[PDB]
RNA sequence: GUGGGAGAGGGUGGUGGAAUUCCCGGAGUAGCGGUGAAAUGCGCAGAUACCGGGAGGAACGCCGAUGGCGAAGGCAGCCACCUGGUCCACCCGUGACGCUGAGGCGCGAAAGCGUGGGGAGCAAACCGGAUUAGAUACCCGGGUAGUCCACGCCCUAAACGAUGCGCGCUAGGUCUCUGGGUCUCCUGGGGGCCGAAGCUAACGCGUUAAGCGCGCCGCCUGGGGAGUACGGCCGCAAGGC
């Protein structure tokens, strides 16, 4: 799944400053690793309908977090969107 | 009558090896009790009937048995 | 022409009719009798005098053979049942044990619709 | 990597010659497959509730260990290969719930 | 974020015993079955009942609950892998990023359709036997599509809590599941029962609102005609909106 190893690793590396953990860019880090985590589960199972449903709110939350970054700070979306390749 | 954890120690609840304490929670035939018997609690039970099942599949507990009544 | 003097009976016992084999303890069958094999022919099979009658037709068949001691296997349940134990024991043959094994399934086949 | 436990029932009338044949050949497979054994416990000859292979009995070997996840249902397969060997039960490692504490 | 927690949540593979059917052998005579009674049916080519061995498919007894999970449909052997939702303790981080939601898109029991399998039990149609005034039925014996699996359609329902979603507020008592806690209890989040104020035509609802309010969507305007006609979109068709 997602240790706890592999999860402090994005943290740090999305973090504004030391000991940031919930800034817009490191949420919007943090949901696009269980979208990768989900959209390779479900390139095979392909018959799992019920798991499609939490990734469908995951991408909600991402655009969500994405379409408020827009507004606010614009290049930070840019540096962002960029180092996460989408859209 | 008397129930089960009423009279017994203090046991572990996620063994299935343990044959013997297991024994305890069958009925004559290899049925498991109720909780009205055993006395245990609403998360004991759930845990007592999935540690059955495995010693089922291990040949300890059995399936099911034979009264000797009527 | 056996002498086994000891075995097992099996009472199978159904609503429409109840019917007793005696056999050897390892499960050959010695002789047998049912409602039918006496005089009844329709209904009258599941009842306690028929499943009674039946009983002691297969005791006394299987005193030829020479039994005494008898182990009693029980499986359904029906009108005579418990009449067939009852008429088993006072039939001479001293009885051993009485066992119910009626099969019960764990939910495996689909019954007709007289049983939903 | 987690913590498992194994459960091998097998033929109750191994000599010591097939009997260790049959053990080192689990040794073999657990080796193959990066299990790395914590502990064991061997019962053996233990009086079975019901008949498994026509046979009233069963030997029984428990191991403990901590491997690779995604290499576990293989390593079942690989287990019930042999003849001999019956029973193969595979779980994770849980804490030792109390009751009537 | 961190640390914990419960679960028939899902998908994949694997696997265990009970039972039915069928085959093989042993043993064993004269009927079994079935109903309010019976008859078709099966049985001397040896059935039913008993023991053993084997095959196959489907469904998971007890635990099991007035219980749990899920958005709804719906989800019960067990094991493992992948995996979703959710809840609690800390008061750590971002700093209104929120709610609803016409379209669109995705899900959607059962039945039905296509291709290929599978086929034990059950069983429309149908083949019989009864019952009857008649039986195109209930009861009985057989039995195909189908039920199961894979892949693709179909989009309906008493899809029910006949109650859309979210939030705030407004006496409690009691039963319960699961967390935490200074663990007669307190404090949350669900699942039940009584009931304050109040609402309601009444039955009844009543911190899980049908109460007091607020935001947004859906929908209603007498019955039959009629969920029909026409048109359109969709569908292989049945037919659906
Ligand atoms: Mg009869
Ligand atoms: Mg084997
Ligand atoms: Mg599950
Ligand atoms: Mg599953
Ligand atoms: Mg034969
Ligand atoms: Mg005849
Ligand atoms: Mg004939
Ligand atoms: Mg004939
Ligand atoms: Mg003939
Ligand atoms: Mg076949
Ligand atoms: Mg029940
Ligand atoms: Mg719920
Ligand atoms: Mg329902
Ligand atoms: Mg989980
Ligand atoms: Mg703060
Ligand atoms: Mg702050
Ligand atoms: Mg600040
Ligand atoms: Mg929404
Ligand atoms: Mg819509
Ligand atoms: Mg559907
Ligand atoms: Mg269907
Ligand atoms: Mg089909
Ligand atoms: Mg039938
Ligand atoms: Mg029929
Ligand atoms: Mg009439
Ligand atoms: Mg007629
Ligand atoms: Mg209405
Ligand atoms: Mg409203
Ligand atoms: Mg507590
Ligand atoms: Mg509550
Ligand atoms: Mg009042
Ligand atoms: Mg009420
Ligand atoms: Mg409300
Ligand atoms: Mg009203
Ligand atoms: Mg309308
Ligand atoms: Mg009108
Ligand atoms: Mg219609
Ligand atoms: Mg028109
Ligand atoms: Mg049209
Ligand atoms: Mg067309
Ligand atoms: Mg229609």
């Amino acid at each position: 799944p997602i240790t706890k190893e592999e999860k402090q690793k994005v943290i740090q590396e999305f973090a504004r400053f030391p000991g940031d953990t919930g800034s817009t860019e490191v949420q919007v880090a943090l949901l696009t690793l269980r979208i990768n985590r989900l959209s390779e589960h479900l390139k095979v199972h392909k018959k799992d309908h019920h798991s499609h449903r939490g990734l469908l709110m995951m991408v909600g939350q991402r655009r969500r977090l994405l379409r408020y970054l827009q507004r606010e700070d614009p290049e930070r979306y840019r540096a962002l969107i960029e180092k996460l390749g989408i859209r | 009558k008397a129930k089960v954890k009423a009279t017994l120690g203090e046991f572990d609840l996620r063994d299935y090896r343990n044959v013997e304490v297991l024994k305890r929670f069958l009925s004559e035939t290899g049925k498991i009790l109720p909780r009205r018997r055993t006395g245990l609690s609403a998360k004991e039970q759930r845990i007592l009937a999935k540690t059955i099942k495995r010693a089922r599949i291990l040949g300890l507990l059995p399936f099911t048995e034979k009264l000797v009544r009527k | 022409k056996r002498q086994v003097a000891s075995g097992r009976a099996y009472i199978h016992a159904s609503y429409n009719n109840t019917i007793v084999t005696i056999t050897d303890p390892d499960g050959n069958p010695i002789t047998w009798s049912s409602g039918g094999v006496i005089g009844y022919k329709g209904s009258r099979k599941g009842t306690p005098y028929a499943a009674q009658l039946a009983a002691l037709d297969a005791a006394k068949k299987a005193m030829a053979y020479g039994m005494q001691s008898v182990d009693v296997i029980v499986r359904g349940t029906g009108a005579g049942r418990e009449q067939a134990i009852r008429a088993l024991q006072a039939s001479g043959l001293q009885v051993k044990s009485i066992v119910d094994d009626t099969p019960v399934p764990h939910n495996g086949c689909r019954p007709k619709k007289k049983f939903r | 990597m987690r913590r498992y436990e194994v459960n091998i029932v097998l033929n109750p009338n191994l000599d010591q010659s097939q009997l260790a044949l049959e053990k080192e050949i689990i040794q073999r497979a657990l080796e193959n497959y990066g299990a790395r054994v914590e502990k064991v416990e061997e019962l053996g000859l233990r009086r079975l509730a019901y008949p498994i292979a026509k046979d009233p009995q069963g030997y029984f070997l428990w191991y403990q260990v901590e491997m690779p996840e995604d290499r576990v249902n293989d390593l079942a397969r690989e287990l019930r290969i042999r003849d001999n060997v019956r029973r193969v039960m595979v779980v994770k490692s849980q804490e030792p719930f109390l009751a009537n504490a």
